[PDB]
């Protein structure tokens, strides 16, 4: 049981909190005497349960949940796939290729090039860019529920940071084990937040509608806008910057309509340490805090977009 | 409570107030001149208005987990006085009580003769069957200084009332000694003396009745 | 030029309401922040509280349920109320223009910022004593003069309470050479000052030395002429 | 670590402990390092 309040700073009433001030009995290294230890959670790692306010992890009602060593990281590195004896892998080099269909200019590799595994949703980073004009691709374009992969061809600077110079309290619960903590934040309370360049991002996404204008009608109205509902992975784009888990509200980003015919957008980022992804039920992981303000610049290389069912199919 | 820093004139003073940093800060300070309204010195930290010399330096309100500082380069003898500072930490409520402030004491001043000064009771008083006699002090450094009446020869024993040294704007400290006397009192004894003890020396002055 | 002048009673009994006000001159009350500044003997000074027009007006936690203030446009003043005094409230409160400035850390958007406010100009300020006692008129008593070419001549303000007495020489048409020393609490509970004035010995004149003596809090102006 | 004196086991605050099983012995035993075919 938490027994938390509000993180130390001067109002407002929308502040909302988000972070919590912890308090809570813990196990030493010893069988007997116990541990009054406190920590700092972020307001989506835990849940309140019906005298102080009391709350709970939001994943001990869910299943199990392990803490990830701080000898590891989580930099997506370059890997290439290779085949084995007897077989072999096939590439295809035609600048225009939306993925299914014969290829001209065919040619055979051992071993692909350089695949960084970066997990992410909405937004693809780190990409390999497209050639020439920008691609379309998807499964079913008739299809509303088929999803559509975009790629680009000039990449889009993304600017991420968490100005909270956090503080790793390493508790003691022995023996062996240890649990590293979130301490007092050094300096003041902000929120994480991605920087992406109006200049940019407003070349992109007419470099887009105009290729989806080859698709859906030559004089036709494309209209942009921000996630349906669900979970929030589905809703935010979620990434991993320096060992947290970043959660961006990306309803700045698809506010748009385009017709036939300088500074930088910020957007709102949240941080999620306790992560169950790929819809995996049993494993949970509490990635453990990172001292420091954390600063990363990613390239936005692709979107993966849904198509809405309401129509006025031959509209907008 | 009360903290005291030393300086010799020309040398830098160093000036501690308020609790230790939490957060961003904006800490701005007032100088209080002895007996006068408090004057704003620096705000924001760093930045002095119209008016003020570039002597007094604050330290900046971005550096986590120290005090607010005041530098003074250059000290003079017009820098003696009272030093306040308002604590604004983005982690903290708006303080509403300046943060204790530290007095500044410029060096080799050094020394100051008093100028007594004894008054008579008034002939007006006499008439209203009361009589007081006055000893002024004036333009002696430091301000601490010992009184005693005297009926000829004799000390008195009742009836002295002495303020408290208070210095204004100078060296000068400020010291007035009274003496509740009775009409008979006064034309009784042949005269009476002020003896003021200050530091070493002592400085006598009589009066006799006419 | 901006002028501020602070008036009180001076004297407000336990339990009770004190009214303070700030003529202002120079400035409208309208234009600016304005904001009130308690602080007792030997202390350090304590905010009082902001006061705007449009609403903007903001109090000391400490003193929330106790203080009230107001700005009056048709007069060009400021006022104050403090209900419930005790003797903790004995201090000298001063009346200051406030501006206000905005320090900005994060993201603005984000209201990642805070206002703070700063006073550039204050008054000269007015002194409020809480006891139960009465107030007292002093009896004012001429020092007569007494002596190298120079010689010395003084006034004495004798038994009054509370403090303070503002004493000029000729109507303040003499300003050089006077020393008016800090008063003394007898035994009694009363307050008694003096003033002495270094004047060359030729004042045969008769150059006429009339000391003004005022008590705000017994309303008594008293000039006294010395003669040897 | 500080009625009376107080221990604990030395290991506690350092790793965590297992017992070995009985069964087992830690007899050496001559062991021979053989090099696979073409070596
Ligand atoms: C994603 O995108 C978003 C949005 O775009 C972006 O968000 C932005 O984040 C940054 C940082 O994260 C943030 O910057 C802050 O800005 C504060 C305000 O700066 C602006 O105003 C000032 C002053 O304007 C006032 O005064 C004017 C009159 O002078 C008046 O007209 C105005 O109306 C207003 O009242 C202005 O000078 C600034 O201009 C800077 O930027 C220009 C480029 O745009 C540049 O050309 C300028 O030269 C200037 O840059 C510096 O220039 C000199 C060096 O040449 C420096 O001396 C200056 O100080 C400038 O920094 C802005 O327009 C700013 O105050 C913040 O910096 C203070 O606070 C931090 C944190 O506390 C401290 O670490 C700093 O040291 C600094 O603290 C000093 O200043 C304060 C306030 O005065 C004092 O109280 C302090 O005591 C201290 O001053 C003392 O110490 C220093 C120590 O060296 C000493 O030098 C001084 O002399 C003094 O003794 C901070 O930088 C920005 O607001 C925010 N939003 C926007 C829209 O940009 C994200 O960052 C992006 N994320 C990513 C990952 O990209
Ligand atoms: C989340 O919530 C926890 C509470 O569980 C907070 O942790 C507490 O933080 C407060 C700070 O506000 C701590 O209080 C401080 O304790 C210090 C410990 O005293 C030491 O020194 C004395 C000698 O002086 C020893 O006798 C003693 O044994 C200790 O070794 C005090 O020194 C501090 O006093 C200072 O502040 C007060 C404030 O009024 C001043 O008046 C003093 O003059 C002095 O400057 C202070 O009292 C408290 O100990 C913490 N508790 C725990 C369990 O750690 C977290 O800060 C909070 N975090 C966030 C982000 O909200
Ligand atoms: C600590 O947090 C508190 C939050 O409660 C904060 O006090 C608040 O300050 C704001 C302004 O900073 C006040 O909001 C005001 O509301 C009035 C209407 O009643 C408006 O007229 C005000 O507008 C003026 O101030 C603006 C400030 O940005 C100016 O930009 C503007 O041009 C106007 O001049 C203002 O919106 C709010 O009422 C208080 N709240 C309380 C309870 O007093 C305090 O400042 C914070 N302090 C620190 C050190 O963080
Ligand atoms: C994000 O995109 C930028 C481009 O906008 C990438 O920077 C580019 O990185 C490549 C290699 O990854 C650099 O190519 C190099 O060219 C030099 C030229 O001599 C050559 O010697 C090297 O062997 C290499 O081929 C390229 O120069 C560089 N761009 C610029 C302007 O310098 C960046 O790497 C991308 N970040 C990612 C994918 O994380
Ligand atoms: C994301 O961050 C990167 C770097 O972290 C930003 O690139 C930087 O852009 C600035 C311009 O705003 C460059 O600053 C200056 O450029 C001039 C040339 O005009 C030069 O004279 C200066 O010496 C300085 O270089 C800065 O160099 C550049 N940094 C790098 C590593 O290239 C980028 O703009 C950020 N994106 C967003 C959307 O905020
Ligand atoms: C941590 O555990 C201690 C027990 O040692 C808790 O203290 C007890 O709290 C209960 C109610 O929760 C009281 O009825 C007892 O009187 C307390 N003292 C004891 C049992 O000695 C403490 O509340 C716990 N803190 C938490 C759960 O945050
Ligand atoms: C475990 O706890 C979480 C959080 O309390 C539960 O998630 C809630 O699910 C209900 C479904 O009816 C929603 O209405 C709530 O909004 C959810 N809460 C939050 C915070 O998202 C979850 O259902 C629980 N799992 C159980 C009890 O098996
Ligand atoms: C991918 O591109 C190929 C072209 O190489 C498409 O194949 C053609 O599709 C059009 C209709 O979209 C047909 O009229 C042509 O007869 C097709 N040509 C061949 C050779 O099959 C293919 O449909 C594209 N796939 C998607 C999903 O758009
Ligand atoms: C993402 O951003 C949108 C828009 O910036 C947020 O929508 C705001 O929601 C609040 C209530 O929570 C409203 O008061 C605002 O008016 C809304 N903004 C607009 C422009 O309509 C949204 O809450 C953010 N977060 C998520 C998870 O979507
Ligand atoms: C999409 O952007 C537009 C601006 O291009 C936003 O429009 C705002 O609308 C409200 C009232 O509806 C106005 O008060 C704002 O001034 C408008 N914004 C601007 C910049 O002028 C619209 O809210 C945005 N949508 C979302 C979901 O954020
Ligand atoms: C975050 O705070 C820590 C301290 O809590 C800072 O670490 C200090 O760094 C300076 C120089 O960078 C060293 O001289 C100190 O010894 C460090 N302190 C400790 C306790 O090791 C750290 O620099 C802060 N982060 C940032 C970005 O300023
Ligand atoms: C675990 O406990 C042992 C035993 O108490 C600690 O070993 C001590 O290490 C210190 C190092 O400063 C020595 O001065 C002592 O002499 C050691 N004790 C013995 C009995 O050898 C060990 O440091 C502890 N490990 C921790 C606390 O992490
Ligand atoms: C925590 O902050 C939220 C912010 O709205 C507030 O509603 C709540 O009452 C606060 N609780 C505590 C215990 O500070
Ligand atoms: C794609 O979807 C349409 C309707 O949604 C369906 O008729 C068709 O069979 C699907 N598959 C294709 C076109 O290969
Ligand atoms: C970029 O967007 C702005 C509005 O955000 C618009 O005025 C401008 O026309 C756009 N650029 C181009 C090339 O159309
Ligand atoms: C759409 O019209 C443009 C000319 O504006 C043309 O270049 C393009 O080929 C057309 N796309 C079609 C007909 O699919
Ligand atoms: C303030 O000044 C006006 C004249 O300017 C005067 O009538 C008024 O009485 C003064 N206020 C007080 C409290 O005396």
């Amino acid at each position: 049981t938490l027994q938390c309040t509000n993180v130390t700073n001067n109002i407002t009433d929308d502040m909302r909190g988000e972070l919590k001030n912890c308090s809570f009995n813990m196990t030493t290294e010893l069988r007997d005497k116990k541990q009054k230890v406190y920590s700092l959670f972020y307001r989506l790692d835990v849940v309140q349960i019906n005298s102080n306010k009391e709350y709970r992890l939001i994943n001990c009602n869910t299943s199990a949940i392990t803490q990830a060593c701080p000898k590891v990281s989580f930099e997506p590195i370059p890997i290439h796939y290779c085949a084995p004896a007897g077989f072999a892998i096939l590439k295809c080099k035609d600048k225009k290729f939306n993925g299914t269909g014969p290829c001209p200019s065919v040619s055979t590799v051992q071993c692909t090039h350089g695949i960084k595994p970066v997990v992410s949703t909405q937004l693809l980073l780190n990409g390999s860019l497209a050639e020439e004009e920008v691609m379309i691709r998807s499964e079913n374009i008739t299809n509303n529920a088929k999803n559509i992969l975009v790629q680009f061809n000039t990449p889009v600077q993304i600017n991420c940071t968490r100005p909270n110079n956090n503080t790793r309290k390493s508790i003691r619960i022995g023996p062996g084990q240890a649990f590293y903590a979130t301490g007092d934040i050094i300096g003041d309370i902000r929120q994480a937040h991605c920087n992406v360049s109006k200049a940019t991002w407003n070349e992109t996404l007419g470099k887009v509608v105009k290729q989806l204008r080859k698709h859906f009608g030559n004089n036709t109205i494309i209209r942009f806008a921000n996630s349906s509902g669900g979970d929030l992975e589905v809703t935010t784009h979620s990434f991993n910057c320096g060992g947290e888990f970043f959660y961006c509200n990306t309803s700045g980003l698809f506010n748009s309509t385009w017709i036939s015919n300088n500074d930088s957008i910020t957007l709102p980022c949240r941080i999620k340490q306790i992560i169950n992804m790929w819809q995996r039920i049993g494993q949970a992981m509490y990635a453990p805090p990172i001292q420091g303000v954390i600063r990363c610049v990613s390239n936005i290389t692709g979107l993966i977009l849904t198509r809405d069912g309401g129509s006025t199919n031959s509209t907008t | 409570a009360p903290t005291f820093v030393s300086v010799a004139p020309g040398q830098t003073a160093r000036i501690t107030c308020g609790e230790e940093s939490l957060g961003s800060r904006s800490v701005i300070w007032y100088q209080q001149r002895p007996g006068q309204a408090p004057s704003l010195i620096i705000y924001n930290n760093n930045d002095r208005p119209s008016g003020i010399p570039d002597r007094f330096s604050g330290s900046p309100g971005s550096t986590f987990g120290t005090t607010a500082t005041l530098t003074i380069t250059s000290v003079e003898a017009g820098d003696e006085a009272d030093y306040y500072c308002h604590i604004w930490d983005s982690r903290r409520p708006t303080n509403w009580v300046f943060g204790e402030g530290t007095t500044l004491i410029v060096l080799s001043q050094p020394k100051a003769a008093p100028s007594v000064t004894l008054f008579p009771p008034s002939s007006e008083e006499l008439q209203a069957n009361k009589a007081t006699l006055v000893c002024l002090i004036s333009d002696f450094y430091p301000g601490a200084v010992t009184v005693a009446w005297k009926a000829d020869s004799s000390p008195v024993k009742a009836g002295v009332e002495t303020t408290t040294p208070s210095k204004q704007s100078n060296n000068k400290y400020a010291a007035s000694s009274y003496l509740s006397l009775t009409p008979e009192q006064w034309k009784s004894h042949k005269s009476y003396s002020c003896q003021v003890t200050h530091e070493g020396s002592t400085v006598e002055k009589t009066v006799a009745p006419t | 030029q901006v002028h501020l002048q602070e008036s009180g009673p001076g004297l407000v009994k336990p339990s009770e309401t004190l009214s303070l006000t700030c003529n202002v001159s120079g400035t409208l009350v309208r234009d600016n922040y304005w904001s009130w500044i308690r602080q007792p003997l030997g202390k350090q000074p304590e905010w009082i509280g902001y006061v705007h027009d449009s609403g903007d007006t903001n109090y000391n936690p400490s003193l929330k349920s106790r203080v009230h203030l107001s700005l009056d446009k048709s007069k060009n003043l400021v006022s104050l109320r403090l209900t419930g005094v005790t003797a903790a409230d004995s201090a000298i409160y001063y009346c200051a223009t406030t501006k206000h400035g905005r320090r900005i850390y994060g993201v603005v958007a984000f209201k990642e910022w805070f206002t703070y406010f700063y006073m550039d100009v204050w008054g000269k300020g007015t002194s409020v004593t809480v006891s139960s006692a009465s107030t007292k008129g002093p009896s004012v008593f001429p020092l007569a003069p007494s002596s190298g070419g120079t010689a010395a001549l003084g006034c004495l303000v004798k038994d009054y309470f509370p403090e303070p007495v503002t004493v000029s020489w000729n109507s303040g048409a003499l300003t050089s050479g006077v020393h008016t020393f800090p008063a003394v609490l007898q035994s009694s509970g009363l307050y008694s000052l003096s003033s002495v004035v270094t004047v060359p010995s030729s004042s045969l004149g008769t150059q006429t030395y009339i000391c003004n003596v005022n008590h705000k809090p017994s309303n008594t102006k008293v000039d006294k002429r010395v003669e040897p």
